[PDB]
């Protein structure tokens, strides 16, 4: 009953951010702050009242909360939301990152700031809707819902130092990739619904009824491939990754845009919720190809991140490699690897959010993004290079941060299932250390390679320092005490895994 | 004792000749003339079809066809007069400013 | 058969539009007045909508050997009437800028609407041919209404010559079909065949020549090359009418013809129409890629969208929701094209004379026309099939229809063409909000703005909540 | 060797093919009415031949 409000509070908040711009130009940032605060507080209350640590696995369907309302009764389409542990963790994560995105866009007050905030809130509400929707048409609708505010954020409010045409090019590349993949997913959804209708005779887009739909191996493989292509563009999975560094480089220079739209992983959750249960045999036969695609993604993302002269492109390719790890984890049959994948998703969200925020602050201070135009910035800036050192250490895979817990539980489960791919992925961890040290050496250590680098730069203010330190504390606590997260996601992960391994 | 095939073949011959005149002629007046040959061939085909079946519908189709031919001939000749008055030239290739 | 009083009350939109044509003509003859004659035309069209309500209160029946009135006829009549009313509303400020006579515009719009109503009710080859011609000839006048302007005269000449050729092709194909089948009614085109002999060579050839004429009229490949020229050169309200009402009415009569004719389920015609649909989708989307002209872009857009509709037509004899998909998609396409061509019409109004340029210059439109920019970007999203818009609902219907009928090449064509559409539609929608260096006050201009804003609100609301439109189109059922 | 993303290029070549095919198809829109009539007659020949072949 709170899930409709979990989606509607961002949308009403964005409408109010647009509407209360007339009383002041410093007002819409406030209204955005309250609406993401209430969204985060509602998600936290759903965590507190859910009792996710005590609930046991009983098989799909098993939702801690549910909501249904008919939307298009001709096709059997309803606004059908449901929440369990995995969805709850993703919703709490996107609420926290939405609050951090509102905080990151602070002190940036100009005309049509309310429209920026409205686009931000609509992106975040669409992300929450993808995490909550458990009927296929509403899931697809929310899937394509975020991309229009995302497109207008990249194209209109993007990197102000760009030509103006490159921002439009990156936004168009991102939109075309994501929407063509979504359309292929819609073809798969439609064909699955028609197969179910030919089997039974009733229209349903509900995911619970579409489970155990009798179909042949070729048809199931094709439907799984359509779903996988949609989830592979947005994960990203190589070679469908090309939109990501260009969208990150041309995104609004605060980096709040990255946190709100580009950095959350609806694709891994989509694979876990709708690929493995809906098509278990097809996912079982597709597992070698997807695991090798994940291996290639790890090493390709590492080699790309090492070759970048741009910080933002570097961090985007770090995201590519870590999602290669998650893609290997998803197609195993291991509960341990799935729990590691959940921890990895949360920790990569936190760590990449910190990295992108710190890069935005660094660009604000030095007005350039070329690593060859700076050096020895440790001696010039008070707080930023040490926190950037911590976040490079976190994305490196260091114990004490949640990234290590995620990667290593993934690798333990994967080695129980597939040893060779696990070995190659650990050498991927070596490559990750290589690019993290390369970024640290090129940016903050050495001598100044330009005149702007050899100047005393102003320190971080209290708000941005406090949000960075909150991210640091959350990453350290996730590294040392990841048990509440595992207890939250345990029942959902057990349901997904027991469905996937018992039907093959 | 006339086959329907012979009347239909004659109508097809006239339609093909009118279309050839519409394509190969660069003067707009001769394009309009070929259009009249085409629509008259279509009306002849309808009359042949109606006279085979012994029905009045073929001549009614002819009547509607020649009503269209009259009205579209008047419109085409008004446009031809406007083109001649605006450009002093009946070239259909010269009126080509709009292009991809 | 004769015409009963029941046949008269079913004939009500046609009678009201014909009486409006006569009344408007007599008012023109009494004195040349722009405002009162525009008012009389729009009053006649609104009375025709209420007449459609009264027709709906009556039953579905065959008013002539020629006409058949059912919920299908009522729906497509309503679509044609809405497009005509919007064309009159857009036409008034543009004609207020005009210098010559500005009431024959409304006379031609009314006669073209009469042809649209006839095509909505057409159950015969007679009424099909006559409705096509009654659409075409007033559009010959309307496309070249500003004949002193070079582009309008050129578009008039091109449309007139090519539509005369297409009507010759359609008439010859009709004659060949009538030579094979002794009756001209839609239900009888192929009744005198059996034991798998539906593929009679003369019936197929006649239907092919009719396909040539109808595919000219629907801008289907390879009879599409006229579309960007006539769309760019014509007056902007004429572009609105030619984009909406002509295509809607002709595609509706093509629906009824292929639904009723026993040769409509021929495999050869299905394969030929599948080829035309594939080529139309791909070619229109590919050709709108590099267009700086908004009207040519919308012309190639119409080519692609009619290809999507033709895909929905191919599955008419296999699936069940083909007519439903065509109705929903046609309502959405009507409202999208009304909004887009209305923004183009309002920014080109009043008329600036035959010598002055009529360029849209959509770049930076938001900084001086914000509401028009919002309406135009809603249309650009809707024509791209973006969810939260009614164009996506139509695209979803087309995809479901193709998936049911196992038309996989057509479904892949829709996906590829939709991606290309995303490129050029988003290019226009984001150029609306950039910055441009350099480059009303009456209630009719405000009425046109109200029309495009209501179209935007309809597209958004029925994209979010499409159930009322689906319910309306579902009860508009033709005779089985 | 990989510093300029090769996978991005081999996924961007459909856009290059789309632009090339669109520019090639725009050659038919030369604006000549006689070519438009010729194209309609060519399409008529193609449609009729397809109907006779497929039957
Ligand atoms: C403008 C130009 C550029 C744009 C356009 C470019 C081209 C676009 C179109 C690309 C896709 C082409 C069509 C792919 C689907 C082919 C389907 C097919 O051949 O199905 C045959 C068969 C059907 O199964 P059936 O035999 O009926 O099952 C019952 C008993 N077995 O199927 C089977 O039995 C199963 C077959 C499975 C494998 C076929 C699909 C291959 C897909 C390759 C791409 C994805 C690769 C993996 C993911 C990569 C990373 C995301
Ligand atoms: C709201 C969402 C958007 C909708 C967009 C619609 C666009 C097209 C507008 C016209 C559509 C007309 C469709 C009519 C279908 C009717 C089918 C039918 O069979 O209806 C039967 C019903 C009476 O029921 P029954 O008892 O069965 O009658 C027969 C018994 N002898 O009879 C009826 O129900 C009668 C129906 C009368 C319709 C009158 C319409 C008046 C004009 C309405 C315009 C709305 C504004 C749209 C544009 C806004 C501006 C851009
Ligand atoms: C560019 C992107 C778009 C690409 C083009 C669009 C998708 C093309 C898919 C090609 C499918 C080929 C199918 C070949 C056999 C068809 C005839 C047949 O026998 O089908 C089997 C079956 C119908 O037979 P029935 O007796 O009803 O059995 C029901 C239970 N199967 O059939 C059914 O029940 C339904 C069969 C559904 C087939 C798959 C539909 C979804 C496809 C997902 C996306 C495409 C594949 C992955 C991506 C490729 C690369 C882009
Ligand atoms: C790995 C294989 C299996 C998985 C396949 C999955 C397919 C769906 C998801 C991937 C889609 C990839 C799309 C790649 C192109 C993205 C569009 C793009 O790059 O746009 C930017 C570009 C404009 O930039 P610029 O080059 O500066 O402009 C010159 C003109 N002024 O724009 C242009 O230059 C023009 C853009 C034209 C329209 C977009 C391109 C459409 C191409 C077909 C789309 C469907 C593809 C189907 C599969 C193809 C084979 C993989
Ligand atoms: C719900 C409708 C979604 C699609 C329509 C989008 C248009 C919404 C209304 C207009 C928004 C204008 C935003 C302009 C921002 C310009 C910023 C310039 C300075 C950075
Ligand atoms: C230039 C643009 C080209 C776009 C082409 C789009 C093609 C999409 C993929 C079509 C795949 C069709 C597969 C048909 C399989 C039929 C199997 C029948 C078995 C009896």
């Amino acid at each position: 009953m709170l899930l409709p409000w979990l989606i509607l509070i961002p949308f009403i908040g964005g409408f109010l951010c647009w509407q209360t711009e007339r009383f002041g130009v410093k007002v819409p940032r406030w209204i955005a702050l309250i609406t993401m605060g209430l969204t985060l507080a509602l998600s936290l209350q759903l965590w507190l009242q859910g009792g996710y640590s005590l609930t046991q696995s009983a098989g799909i369907p098993q939702w801690q909360s549910e909501f249904d309302m008919p939307w298009i009764p001709r096709f059997g389409i309803s606004i059908h939301l449901a929440i369990d542990g995995l969805s709850l963790l993703m919703v709490v994560l996107t609420g926290l990152l939405g609050v951090l995105a509102v905080l990151c866009s602070w002190k940036e007050i100009e005309k049509y700031q309310g429209f920026f905030h409205l686009n931000l809130m609509w992106i975040l509400g669409g992300v929450i809707g993808v995490f909550l929707a458990i009927d296929m048409f509403l899931f697809f609708f929310f899937w394509e819902m975020m991309l229009v505010p995302m497109y207008f954020l990249i194209a209109l409010w993007g990197h102000k130092a760009s030509d103006g045409k490159t921002r439009i090019t990156a936004a168009t590349k991102f939109f075309i990739y994501t929407q063509a993949s979504g359309l292929v997913m819609l073809i798969a959804i439609l064909a699955l619904v028609f197969v179910h209708y030919n089997a039974t005779g009733v229209w349903t887009f509900n995911y619970e009824e579409l489970l155990n739909t009798p179909m042949s191996s070729g048809v199931e493989y094709l439907l799984m491939l359509g779903f996988f292509i949609a989830f592979a563009v947005k994960m990203p999975v190589v070679p469908l990754h090309g939109w990501l560094p260009d969208a990150h480089s041309q995104a609004p220079t605060a980096g709040s845009v990255d946190l709100a739209g580009i950095l959350l992983k609806t694709a891994a959750y989509g694979l876990l919720r709708f690929s493995l249960p809906l098509f278990p045999n097809a996912s079982a036969e597709f597992a070698p190809i997807a695991m090798w695609l994940g291996v290639i993604g790890i090493f390709y993302g590492a080699w790309m991140a090492f070759a970048q002269t741009d910080i933002k492109r570097l961090i985007a390719y770090t995201s590519v490699s870590h999602m290669g790890f998650v893609l290997i984890a998803i197609y195993t049959g291991s509960q341990l690897a799935y729990q590691g994948a959940v921890i990895q998703m949360i920790a990569h969200g936190l760590s990449a959010a910190g990295l992108f925020i710190l890069c935005g602050q660094l660009y604000e201070r030095i007005h350039t993004r070329d690593m060859r135009m700076m050096g020895g910035l440790w001696s010039k800036m008070k707080w930023l290079p040490a926190l950037s050192l911590f976040f490079a250490v976190a994305t490196l895979g260091m114990p004490g941060t949640g990234n290590f817990v995620g990667e290593f539980m993934i690798l333990f489960g994967s080695f129980q299932v597939v040893p060779v791919i696990t070995v190659i992925s650990t050498f991927g961890l070596v490559f990750a250390s290589v690019y993290s040290l390369a970024m640290l050496h090129r940016a903050y250590f050495g001598k100044a390679k330009s005149q702007i680098a050899s100047q005393e730069l102003p320190g971080m203010s209290l708000r941005e320092l406090f949000m960075i330190l909150l991210l640091v504390v959350l990453l350290v606590l996730l590294g040392f005490y990841p048990q509440p997260i595992l207890d939250t996601s345990h029942s959902a992960i057990g349901n997904i895994q027991q469905w996937f391994v018992n039907s093959v | 004792m006339i086959p329907l095939q012979h009347g239909l073949i004659l109508a097809a011959i006239l339609f093909v000749l009118g279309l050839t005149g519409l394509v190969i002629r660069r003067n707009l007046l001769f394009m309009l003339i070929g259009l009249e040959i085409m629509i008259n061939a279509s009306a002849l085909a309808f009359v042949v079809a109606g006279s085979y079946w012994g029905q009045t519908d073929g001549q009614v189709m002819y009547i509607l066809a020649i009503s269209l031919a009259a009205a579209e001939a008047s419109i085409g000749l008004a446009l031809l007069l406007q083109l001649h008055r605006r450009r002093q030239n009946l070239n259909i290739d010269s009126v080509s400013e709009m292009r991809g | 058969m004769t015409i009963t009083p029941q046949n008269l009350i079913a004939l009500l939109p046609l009678l009201i539009v014909g009486l409006t044509v006569v009344v408007v003509m007599l008012s023109i003859a009494w004195r040349r007045n722009h405002f009162l004659n525009a008012t009389l035309s729009v009053i006649g069209l609104n009375a025709a909508l209420v007449s459609l309500w009264f027709v709906g209160q009556a039953g579905a029946m065959d008013v002539t050997p020629l006409m058949r009135v059912d919920g299908f006829a009522m729906l497509y009549t309503g679509l044609v009437l809405l497009a005509s009313l919007a064309t009159c509303t857009f036409a008034y400020p543009w004609l207020e800028g005009y210098n010559d006579n500005k009431d024959e515009f409304y006379l031609l719009v009314l006669i073209a609407a009469l042809g649209g109503i006839l095509l909505a009710n057409a159950n015969h080859l007679a009424s099909l041919f006559l409705g096509i011609e009654l659409i075409s000839l007033p559009l010959f006048g309307l496309v070249g209404y500003a004949f002193r302007q070079k582009r309008s005269l050129e578009a008039s000449i091109k449309y007139t010559i090519l539509s005369a050729a297409a009507s010759s092709f359609l008439l010859f194909g009709m004659a060949l079909v009538y030579a094979q089948s002794g009756d001209l009614s839609f239900v009888a085109l192929g009744k005198n065949l059996g034991d798998g002999m539906l593929n009679e060579p003369l019936l197929l050839a006649g239907f092919g020549l009719m396909i040539v004429g109808l595919g000219f009229k629907l801008s289907l490949v390879p009879f599409h090359l006229w579309t960007p020229d006539v769309y760019q050169g014509a007056p902007a309200p004429v572009s609105t009418f030619l984009a909406t009402a002509s295509k809607i009415a002709i595609f509706g009569v093509v629906m009824r013809l292929f639904l009723y004719a026993p040769v409509g389920d021929s495999e050869a015609i299905r394969v030929v129409l599948a080829i035309i649909a594939f080529a139309s989708i791909i070619f229109g989307n590919l050709m709108a890629l590099s267009q700086t002209n908004i009207k040519r872009l919308l012309g190639y857009s119409s080519i692609s969208h009619l290809g999507y509709l033709l895909v929905a037509l191919i599955a008419l004899q296999t699936g069940e929701m083909s007519m439903e998909a065509v109705g929903v998609y046609l309502a959405g396409y009507l409202f999208s094209s009304l909004g887009a061509f209305g923004v183009v019409s309002l920014m080109s109004s009043p008329y600036r004379g035959p010598d002055a340029d009529s360029l849209f210059s959509y770049r930076g439109l938001f900084w001086h026309r914000p509401i028009l920019a919002a309406v135009m970007t809603v249309m650009m999203l809707s024509l791209a099939g973006i969810p939260m818009t009614l164009g996506f609902i139509g695209k979803f219907y087309v995809l479901a229809v193709g998936v049911q009928a196992h038309l996989w090449w057509l479904v892949g064509a829709v996906v590829v063409g939709s991606a290309i559409g995303l490129y050029y539609y988003l290019r226009v929608a984001v150029s609306l909000y950039l910055h441009a260096p350099e480059q009303p006050s009456n209630w009719q201009y405000s009425a046109g703005g109200i029309v495009v804003l209501i179209s935007a609100l309809l597209v958004l609301v029925l994209g979010v909540w499409p159930q009322p439109l689906i319910s309306i189109v579902r009860l508009a059922m033709p005779l089985m | 060797l990989l510093k300029r993303d090769p996978l991005n290029s081999m996924m961007n070549i459909p856009a290059v093919l789309s632009r090339f095919a669109g520019k090639g198809l725009l050659l038919s829109e030369n604006g000549y009415l006689r070519w438009y009539v010729a194209s309609m007659s060519i399409g008529a020949v193609v449609v009729l031949a397809l109907l006779m072949v497929l039957r």
